[PDB]
RNA sequence: GACAAUGGUAGGAGAGCGUUCUAAGGGCGUUGAAGCAUGAUCGUAAGGACAUGUGGAGCGCUUAGAAGUGAGAAUGCCGGU
RNA sequence: UUAACUUGGGAGUCAGAACAUGGGUGAUAAGGUCCGUGUUCGAAAGGGAAACAGCCCAGACCACCAGCUAAGGUCCCAAAAU
RNA sequence: GACCGAUAGUGAACCAGUACCGUGAGGGAAAGGUGAAAAGCACCCCGGAAGGGGAGUGAAAUAGAACCUGAAACCGUGUGCUUACAAGUAGUCAGAGCCCGUUAAUGGGUGAUGGCGUGCCUUUUGUAGAAUGAACCGGCGAGUUACGAUUUGAUGCAAGGU
């Protein structure tokens, strides 16, 4: 019924929220590394 | 008299009417257990004294089986992001000695 | 579990008097700094005061081998500037032989909240008499 | 919808302060000071479960050594014979025999000298 | 059986009061009226005027005699401040905290 | 039931607790909810209850959905001391 | 004995350091600086070197008041042979 | 309305572009809650008055206009254990002696004496560092959405899909 709904098996997925811990991995640097150009907000150079 | 039993990889000096920590055995409560491996049995006058003496067995009677107190295991390292945190309850077995 | 911890009213500490004549200085002070810590007895625990009271008479006839009588010196300071003072172990035997043994032993005693109480079970006398006859000691044949 | 910061900064900052009662001065009142003493008092305890096992063995050997010297034998002559004369199982927590019954501890010293 | 008389938000400081309240605690009530009338501080007649209300609310409306009374506890809590400023040199200004206090005297009669 | 593995920063992968809101099924509440306070309890961790006190009208649980979704530091910003 | 190549998804790193051993530069100078090969720190706790990221032994899944050993040690501080 | 609920949503729920700052254009905050009904404390008593304590209204004033619940920091008063010969990143593990009695389990508070032990982040080849940052407690405070691109997981059909 409607009070009991199951999704398709293997269809759904959580999402990675970075910067929200220290033991989740993506924390205190959010998966960019240390200093540089492409660890700045909006860095990373044009492709090609 | 007294006698030395070997229970959980270690040795316990026990006499009579005595209650003990022993690490976990395979018995239910209210049962009876038998230690077929005794080492130095005898007080002042009673002596055998032998390498793993044969013939004498020591009985027991199980009062309860449960778990010890929770020992929280924390470990961090400074300047870094490393940590761990666990918790542990080592299961024991309480006995009561009836005969040597 | 089954271990023993000897405490303040579970032990006695009886008396020893040791003739300190005819034997050297730091070979004597090891069978004294182990009597004061109590390693001649079972029911030795840490953190309490076991051991035995030790009395030393004939401090005037301890020995030295080689020129320690002239080339062993005892530097001390006084916390004013330029205050180091020197004294040798040949003039310390003749002047004050009560201090010479009493610092040969207290350099061998532990961390100094209880090692101050262990060291004060030691009575060092210069001659052959002692006023501690009211405490009933005995002779201790030390190796 | 706006998730307001609710009652989780009450409770998470109690169950650290309540672990840290019994400490001096401000290390039982403030959060930041009693936090980082709790991280060190579970680190000191981790190397003190491993050290406890080997510093009660620096005591059992001291009592046995102060038991064989009055029977005029070394310690290193005592845990030599009892591996070699008998197959007396290696035990040093059972220096409780030497404290309790001196008559019991004497026959082992007889058996150690007997086949060494 | 015991009375009290709480005076609150008196203009005086809270640390200069509890030097005088420290002095009379656990003493007979006949003396402590006449100790606050010989000390030359600034909070003595203020504390005195509230001790003579725990000695009139213990004789009236409880009907106990005022010859046996003893000061059980006397403590000075803290009331709200009045933040006024002081114009200080080179264009600065420092905050001056005029504090107020709560005074509570509790007498007893040993029962 | 045998034999195996399990230190780890940058970083890749997996598995979970919790918070506000909505839909559906069931339920406690003035014979006292939420919130706060004390406690010697339970789980491998985040975290869950229960027992008296204060409180005076609204709140949890099972499956799924959606996020202004988690604070010890930014000479961080307003308030208190 | 148990890895290795191929195709596609996602980042990091481009400041390295001592010790040992072949040589350059300097003065057969530096805890100097620049290259080849190996190890440890980097990212590694533990016992030893009195104290001491890099030297010597050895890689922590958690618990136990059991056992045998490595580098190094056995008078006393300080466990073990005056 | 799977939008906010007094540090939020308008700068503004309070008589707001107002106190206040500037010669001028211009800048600009702070504020909410008694109770169902004011039935908002008659009269006595200490006081010069404030502020109290009884008696009274009320379900409750330990809801009295400092007016719902009332956290921490910080200042107090009381008491069981403890400390005036000792060199302390303040804890930890081993432990006598004392006063107690819980969610009943091989319990709680206190700690004479012994062993080990140079805070936390950030940047570094390397920090106890005498390198950087925080007085303390409380709130607020950072990988988001859109329209495209490509790969992976699901699902519907499949020489056809939409
Ligand atoms: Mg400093």
């Amino acid at each position: 019924k409607l009070h009991e709904l199951k999704p398709a098996e293997g269809s759904r997925k959580e999402r990675n929220r970075v910067g929200r811990g220290v033991a989740t991995g993506n924390g205190k640097t959010s998966g960019r590394g240390h200093k540089g150009q492409k660890a700045r907000s909006g860095g990373g150079v044009r492709p090609g | 008299m007294f006698a030395i039993i070997e229970t959980g990889g270690k040795q316990i000096k026990v006499e009579e009417g005595q209650e003990i920590f022993v690490e976990k055995l395979d018995v239910n409560e209210g049962d009876t257990f038998t230690f077929d491996k005794v080492l130095f049995v005898g007080g002042d006058s009673v002596k055998v004294g032998a390498p793993t003496v044969e013939g004498a067995t020591v009985t027991a009677t199980v009062n309860k089986q449960g778990r010890g107190k929770k020992i929280t295991v924390f470990t961090y390292k400074r300047r870094k992001n490393s940590k761990r945190k666990k918790g542990h309850r080592q299961p024991y077995t309480k006995l009561t000695i009836d005969k040597i | 579990r089954q271990t023993f911890m000897a405490n303040e009213s579970n032990i006695e500490r009886k008396w020893y008097v040791i003739d300190a004549e005819g034997q050297t200085l730091g070979r004597l002070s090891s069978e004294v700094a182990s009597i004061l810590r109590g390693k001649n007895k079972v029911t030795y625990t840490p953190h309490v005061d076991t051991g035995d009271y030790v009395i030393v008479i004939n401090a005037s006839k301890i020995e030295f081998t080689g020129n320690k009588e002239t080339d062993k010196v005892y530097y001390r300071h006084s916390n004013h500037p330029g205050g180091i003072k020197s004294i040798t172990a040949g003039e310390l035997r003749r002047t004050n032989p009560e201090r010479l043994i009493e610092n040969s032993i207290k350099g061998m005693l532990p961390s100094t909240r209880l090692g101050e109480k262990q060291g004060k079970k030691l009575f060092v006398y210069g001659g052959a008499e002692h006023p501690h006859a009211a405490q009933q000691p005995e002779n201790y044949e030390l190796r | 919808p706006r998730v307001k910061g609710g009652t989780v900064t009450r409770a998470r900052r109690k169950k650290t302060i309540k672990l840290a009662k019994g400490y001096f001065g401000s290390k039982h009142t403030l959060y930041k000071v009693a936090k980082q003493q709790v991280m060190k008092s579970g680190q000191y305890a981790f190397r003190d479960r491993r050290q406890r096992k080997r510093d009660f063995r620096k005591l059992w050997i001291t009592r046995i050594n102060a038991a064989a010297r009055q029977h005029e034998m070394s310690y290193s002559r005592l845990m030599n014979g009892l591996k070699k004369a008998g197959i007396d199982i290696n035990r040093k927590m059972l220096s409780e025999i030497a404290i309790s019954d001196e008559k019991a501890f004497a026959q082992l010293v007889t058996k150690a000298k007997d086949a060494l | 059986m015991e009375a009290k008389a709480v005076a609150r938000t008196i203009r005086i400081a809270p640390r200069k009061v509890r030097l005088v309240l420290d002095l009379i605690r656990g003493k007979n009530a006949a003396e402590a009226i006449a100790i606050l009338k010989l000390t030359n501080k600034a909070s003595s007649p203020v504390i005195e005027k509230v001790l003579m209300s725990a000695l009139a609310n213990a004789e009236h409306n409880y009907d106990m005699n005022t010859d046996e009374l003893v000061v059980k506890e006397a403590y000075a809590n803290e009331g709200p401040t009045l933040k006024r400023f002081r114009p200080r040199a080179q264009g600065r200004a420092s905050a001056i905290n005029k504090r107020t206090s709560h005074i509570t005297i509790v007498v007893s009669d040993g029962k």
